[PDB]
């Protein structure tokens, strides 16, 4: 009847989801007593306490499970447990993908295509979790939706080898390497900075990012037999965000050498015939698969999207509850920074593969997330556009009177003497 | 600028690492992490 700070028993029948929506700011602690439960393919160890905060997700019962939960923002009669009838589609896909990893010369390079909240990211997470689960494969997870923070901050597209288990507690899947000892083995991602809020703000820049990611991805696959033998799992932005003719999907298929397509739509959805007609001559129809509506996949508003973007920025510098990190705050002079800004439809009408210089003012830089390239301060825009990303920094304060800035770094030490790119992303209170 | 405390923000300290370059990342083997 009223939220408690005590533990409560929960029996999830086999094949059912415990659907969680952590609307409130409070934490949920879960401890499994017996059975098999999974958060997007990641099994929760028995007796180990798991902590969750501000995210929507299902705890799936592979086997009938008895667990204890502690959360003051939920009561025993406010719990949502519903049977799932869609997992069969996921397993069937996984075991066919797995058959390719064992028998074919190289692993499958799969694209997941579909509409807004069709279950694209949920499928990608489960396929990656399962790839690692049975015969230990290291697939490359490729995120092409910059609004979705996975292993990094929001301005990015990324490629990350799923070399060990994901963090079941995190909406971001897990985190990148740290300087010391951690409970989980963290990830080593390749990040390309788009920096703008939406794909439509540029497109040519978005497509250059894909071109650049595609290149390094090929180089890694050439040198890494284990990642080459496992495949790629490519997650794309919501289909509506891309052009009518789907020309951006041709660029992704070409650049990332895609050979399998998974389409998340309805049985009467025109998407099915559209995709078959365009990508069928290139991939072969046998290599295009239709996945119906996945059970439990819930709609996501822009307020929750912004909540995740905020969480991922703090997680970048400070880590998670179970893994506390020490970022470093420095005072910098106006003279010590070379910041560039990408071309965009708002500021430039068009949106071209071009960077413009940024003048150091509190209106331009306060609370801004900045991408640090590998390029030298003196490097020309052509070199900067093509330069890899070292990391991100947060500009907390900009003082006009004194001509100083306060910069938060993920790494303790000096401010890297490198060319930088201003992102559209902001974060208040370091 | 002088809004709060510089420099290390919050025993056994640890920080986030910088990312690898294209060449270093391509040449990287996740078994470097995996063990242990
Ligand atoms: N069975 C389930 N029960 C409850 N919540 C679920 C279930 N499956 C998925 N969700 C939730 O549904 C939401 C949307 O799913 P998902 O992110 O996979 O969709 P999407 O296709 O990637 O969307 P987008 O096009 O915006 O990228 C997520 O918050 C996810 O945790
Ligand atoms: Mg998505």
């Amino acid at each position: 009847i009223t939220g408690d700070n005590e533990w409560h028993k929960l029996v999830i029948p086999k094949g059912s989801d415990w659907q969680i929506d952590l609307k409130a700011e409070g934490k949920l602690i879960v401890k499994v007593n017996s059975g098999i439960v999974e958060i997007f393919g990641t099994e929760l160890a028995v007796d180990d306490e798991y902590t969750f905060q501000n995210w929507k997700f299902p705890i799936y019962a592979v086997e009938e499970t008895e667990l204890l939960w502690k959360c003051p923002d939920l009561t025993t009669n406010t719990i949502t447990v519903k049977p799932n009838h869609t997992m069969k589609y996921i397993y069937n896909l996984h075991f066919m993908l797995e058959k390719i990893r064992m028998s074919n010369f190289e692993g499958p390079r799969v694209v997941i295509v579909g509409g807004s909240q069709t279950g694209k990211t949920s499928l990608s997470r489960t396929l990656c979790s399962y790839a690692l689960k049975f015969n230990a494969y290291q697939p490359l997870y490729i995120n092409l939706d910059p609004q979705q923070p996975i292993f990094t901050v929001p301005g990015c597209i990324s490629a990350t080898p799923i070399s060990d288990i994901l963090d079941a507690q995190l909406p971001t899947w897990g985190q990148s390497l740290t300087s010391g000892a951690t409970l989980l083995h963290n990830k080593q991602p390749m990040v390309k900075n788009f920096g703008l809020e939406r794909i439509n703000e540029n497109k040519d820049l978005y497509l250059e990012c894909i071109s650049q990611l595609g290149q390094v991805v090929g180089q890694r696959l050439h040198l890494d037999p284990q990642v080459r033998r496992s495949g790629c799992i490519v997650d794309t932005p919501s289909i509506s965000q891309l052009d009518e003719n789907l020309a951006e999907l041709h660029h992704i298929i070409e650049k990332l050498n895609v050979n399998i397509m998974l389409v998340l739509c309805s049985e009467t959805d025109p998407l099915w015939e559209k995709v078959k007609k365009t990508f069928g001559p290139e991939l072969g129809n046998n290599n295009i698969f239709f996945i119906p509506k996945l059970d439990g996949v819930s709609a996501v508003d822009d307020v929750y999207k912004r909540s995740l973007q905020r969480t991922s920025i703090r997680e970048y510098f400070y880590g998670s509850l179970d893994t506390a990190l020490s970022p470093y705050a420095i005072g910098v002079d106006y003279e010590d920074l070379t910041i560039w800004k990408p071309s965009n439809v708002f500021d430039n009408e068009v949106g071209r593969v071009e960077l413009f210089p940024v003048t150091i003012t509190p209106s331009n830089l306060q609370h801004a997330i900045i991408a640090i390239t590998f390029a030298e301060r003196r490097a020309d825009q052509a070199t900067v556009i093509k330069s890899p990303i070292l990391g991100f920094a947060l500009i907390t304060e900009v003082n006009e009177k004194r001509r100083k800035l306060r910069v938060l770094l993920p790494v303790p030490g000096r401010l890297p003497s490198k060319a930088m790119i201003l992102t559209s992303y902001r974060y208040l209170e370091q | 600028n002088t809004g709060i405390s510089n420099s290390n923000l919050n025993k056994n300290i640890q920080s986030r690492n910088w990312y690898l370059s294209d060449s270093q990342w391509a040449a990287f083997k996740d078994d470097e992490i995996t063990s242990t």
